[PDB]
């Protein structure tokens, strides 16, 4: 195109592009605020858990590790951040 | 009382900050343990560009902790009884020089003494609230060096009148061009 | 997972190593779990189980004999039976296994 | 002594004194360096930090 | 060295011309002669008040230091009171306009009043041939630290 | 792996200007790489550049004006005297009149002819026309 | 990329440009430290316990946290191990493929994978002497290696 503007390039190509790609590279995952169904404990949870954690009330499983994001068990209400 | 809370003598100016401090001191509530064992070194005075003037607080470093907690309230309580001034808390933060090839061995220099490390220290503490997200150095053609900061737009209503004494001051306290910009 | 556990417990807890020392614990009565290895003697191992069956302590089959038993306490020197007087951070005895 | 290089027992001799002073030389700096820490650092750090670093700090000096 | 077998020779290890009266007791009971070897160079304290006698030291001895001071690293400690020091250079070839890595070997007389280990860098000075292949002496020893407090066992 | 962010810098550069491309991004933008444009932006070779911080070595956004032939760098960085700053210009410039050989100096980062100016010399680094 | 392979993979985290972060975080750094600690005493390893941290807490690093790394948190605490756990999990992987070579000695496979493994246990260690972190004449044995990771 051999003219464009490479210190303010548009919101949606930044976030098509890969993580390490941008013009600042960042995380795209986050964190959450989980509700279990049992109580109203907040555990924060990472969105690429990988691991089964676990609150102090339902000790079974908050999420569920997968190749990207854990997978919420089902029955619970989460927000971000 | 004054003394107390200044840790200097001279001047005249700063202690009627003292006096505004110890006057502001009757909200016990949140005086206890976070107001009261918090005190400052010096005050700094700068002549802002578009017709008013800036107060500089001079903090000791292990003190900045506690002033971060209250800053938002004590800033606007003392600019409401001090119209046409903008205030800012900077920590006092040793320089060393760099050492020469010829020059005698000190004790060596953490990285935390350094000019541009105090120098971005000195912007972090300026624009206190928000959270810089990032920073560029435009250098211009003719051979300038305009250092450009951007800022999380959250909380910018309470730095938008003093974005032109932000950059008073650290021109004041750095000899180097900056400008401001906050995404949206 | 079981290696792990051993592992723990010889870093932060109490123990022993040997034959003469586990019966002397468990006729104390001070030992919580005892580990024997697969090539035990089968005489040694019924006479190690009666003692823990008179002493109501837990018996953990360790599959390895007693040079993997020895390596897996952090010894170089086989042993054939460890007890656990107290575990310390590990959680060998809470754990089924 | 079973491998060789211990020509008889005067060479043996020479070698445990030889070797009894250099042990005892490291181990003579090796117990001067721990009692330089505990005496120099860990007593000091219990006493010179706790009863008089807060009465010259900033407590006394803020009257 | 203060210690170690001073007298275990055929003969009488001594300093010459330094006459210990057995009339007078002087509050020393050794007449010990020293010097400063100059060039900037301090006298060890371990040559003040040991006892060796070690005629090539430049320090109690009969040798004089004069000519070049060189720097090197230590790769041999194994010869008696003498050693070898590694000198490594980059010479420059014009053709390619490039350096290539070079190294010398020099034999080194070690006075007692030092002690080196392998890879210490050492200050040498030159003397008058010490023997066949030595003509230096250990003048100043850069032993600091060593970096080896991280290297023990830990609790 | 990288073993001069410089010459990333400068072949970034140079395949930018032959595409006709008025800018190109550099990482990761190191102290040489800010003190060689500087020598470009003085001579006009370059318009302005930014310096993109990020926590990691920074980026560059240089703006291309066009009148830049090419900027190489010389590696290994020998090291140049006096009488030897000729030779190297004779062989890496096409003209006596323009292009610069760029010298590091422990007067600092800078051309050849500011090298004959204040009687310094160094090591090469590259070379702008 | 790879040291010991043919791939180019890039897959690593980018850590966010803020050091001091998120301004939702409002446990203590010292409730992180003892924390750390805590997880120190179950025997996890520095990479688990920033892990743990970052799932079931909010700690996104302890750095940007606490005043400094987990490792050093360790050390400090007086419970850093006899060796760095990056080449513990090395001699442990040589330790699993010596074990499977003595049962399969057909495994030429293995064998190649071992002398791989080896190499990168001989770099790391040869830093490790460099940086003083392990003493000198550390070796790894391959034969009495497996008593230091059992
Ligand atoms: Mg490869
Ligand atoms: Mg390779
Ligand atoms: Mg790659």
């Amino acid at each position: 195109v051999l003219v464009q503007d490479l210190l303010h390039p548009t919101a949606a190509s930044e976030a098509r592009k890969h993580k390490l790609k941008t013009l600042v590279q960042g995380p795209r995952s986050y964190f959450l605020d989980v509700k279990c169904p049992g109580c109203l404990n907040i555990t924060t949870v990472f969105s690429h858990a990988q691991t089964a954690v676990t609150c102090e009330s339902c000790s079974t499983i908050l999420c569920t590790p997968t190749g990207g994001k854990a997978k919420l068990s089902e029955g619970t209400s989460f927000r971000r951040k | 009382p004054q003394a107390k809370i200044l840790s200097q003598a001279p001047t005249e100016l700063e202690l009627q900050v003292a006096q505004a401090f110890v006057e502001l001191e009757n909200s016990s509530p949140e005086l206890k343990a976070e107001l009261r064992p918090l005190q400052f070194k010096s005050i700094r005075e700068i002549d802002v560009a578009g017709g008013k003037k800036a107060l500089a607080i001079f903090v000791p470093v292990p003190s900045l902790a506690g002033f971060h907690k209250v800053q938002t309230k004590l800033t606007r309580e003392l600019e409401k009884k001090f119209q046409d001034r903008h205030v800012i808390f900077l920590a006092e933060r040793r320089i060393l020089p760099k050492p020469s090839r010829t020059s005698r061995q000190v004790q060596k220099r953490p990285r935390s003494r350094t000019l541009t490390a105090v120098h971005d220290k000195i912007l972090e503490d300026l624009v206190f609230p928000t959270e810089i997200v990032g920073k560029r150095v435009r250098y211009l053609v003719g051979g300038n060096k305009i250092q450009k900061v951007l800022l999380d737009s959250k909380d910018v209503q309470q730095i938008d009148y003093k974005l032109e004494s932000f950059q008073a001051v650290y021109n004041k306290l750095t000899g180097k061009q900056i400008v401001f910009e906050i995404p949206s | 997972s079981i290696n792990q556990k051993l592992a723990l417990v010889i870093k932060s807890g109490k123990y022993t190593l040997g034959y003469k020392s586990t019966v002397k614990s468990l006729r104390q009565g001070k030992s919580k779990l005892i580990i024997i290895a697969a090539n035990t003697p089968v005489l040694r191992k019924s006479e190690l189980e009666y003692y823990a069956m008179l002493s109501k302590t837990k018996v953990y089959y360790f599959q390895g004999g007693n040079n993997e038993l020895g390596t897996a306490v952090g010894k170089l020197f086989r042993v054939g039976v460890v007890s656990i007087l107290e575990a310390g951070d590990s959680d060998i005895l809470t754990t089924l296994a | 002594s079973k491998g060789n290089a211990f020509k008889h027992k005067r060479a043996l001799v020479e070698h445990i004194i030889q070797a009894k002073a250099d042990a005892q030389r490291e181990k003579a700096l090796n117990e001067e360096a721990e009692a330089r820490r505990l005496k120099n650092r860990a007593a000091r750090d219990r006493r010179a930090q706790r009863v008089a670093e807060k009465r010259d700090a900033l407590l006394k000096e803020d009257a | 060295s203060t210690e170690l077998t001073v007298q275990s020779e055929r003969a009488f290890q001594k300093q010459p011309h330094i006459f210990n009266n057995p009339k007078v007791k002087t509050s020393k009971r050794t007449k010990r002669w020293y010097k400063n070897a100059g060039l900037g160079f301090k006298t060890p304290k371990t040559a003040i008040e040991g006892s060796y006698i070690d005629k090539k030291c430049p320090f109690t001895g009969l040798v004089s230091i004069r000519g070049k001071i060189l720097t090197g690293t230590v790769v041999s400690t194994k010869m008696h009171r003498t050693i070898v020091i590694r000198r490594a250079y980059l010479h420059y070839i014009p053709k390619y306009n490039r350096y290539e890595k070079r190294h010398k070997n020099v034999p080194v007389h070690v006075s007692p009043a030092f002690r080196v280990q392998v890879g210490d860098i050492v200050t040498v000075g030159q003397c008058r041939p010490i023997s066949k292949t030595v003509r230096f002496n250990v003048v100043k020893v850069s032993a600091a630290a060593g970096k080896a407090n991280k290297q023990f066992a830990k609790f | 792996t990288r073993s001069s962010v410089l010459a990333d810098a400068l072949n970034a550069i140079n395949n930018a200007e032959k595409t006709g491309k008025r800018q190109v991004l550099i990482r990761p933008s190191s102290k040489v790489i800010i003190k060689f444009l500087q020598v470009m932006q003085k001579h006009g070779y370059i318009g302005e550049f930014e310096y993109i911080d990020d926590h990691r070595s920074g980026k560059i956004v240089v703006q291309l004006n066009g009148r830049l032939n090419k900027c190489g760098v010389i590696s290994p960085r020998f090291n140049v005297k006096i009488g030897d700053i000729e030779k190297w210009t004779a062989n890496l410039l096409p003209a006596r009149q323009f292009g610069y050989v760029i010298l590091t100096t422990s007067a600092g980062i800078m051309d050849h002819e500011e090298a004959r100016r204040k009687h310094v010399s160094g090591k090469i680094l590259g070379f702008v026309y | 990329g790879r040291m010991h392979s043919a791939g180019k993979g890039i897959s690593s985290s980018a850590i966010p440009y803020s050091r001091n972060a998120p301004a939702w975080f409002k446990l203590s750094s010292e409730s992180v430290i003892e924390q750390i600690v805590k997880y120190a005493r179950k025997g996890l390893t520095p990479s688990q316990i920033g892990v743990l941290l970052r799932d079931a807490h909010g700690v996104t690093q302890a750095r940007v946290i606490t005043g400094n790394k987990i490792m050093r948190i360790l050390k400090s605490n007086g419970l850093a191990p006899e060796i760095p756990e990056d080449l513990y999990y090395l001699i442990k992987k040589a330790v699993s493929v010596r074990k499977h070579l003595e049962r399969n000695r057909k495994d030429k496979d293995a064998k190649f994978r071992l002398i791989l493994i080896e190499s990168r246990i001989h770099r790391l260690a040869r830093y490790y002497r460099t940086v003083a972190v392990l003493p000198p004449n550390w070796k790894y044995e391959s034969a009495t290696a497996s008593a230091l990771v059992n």
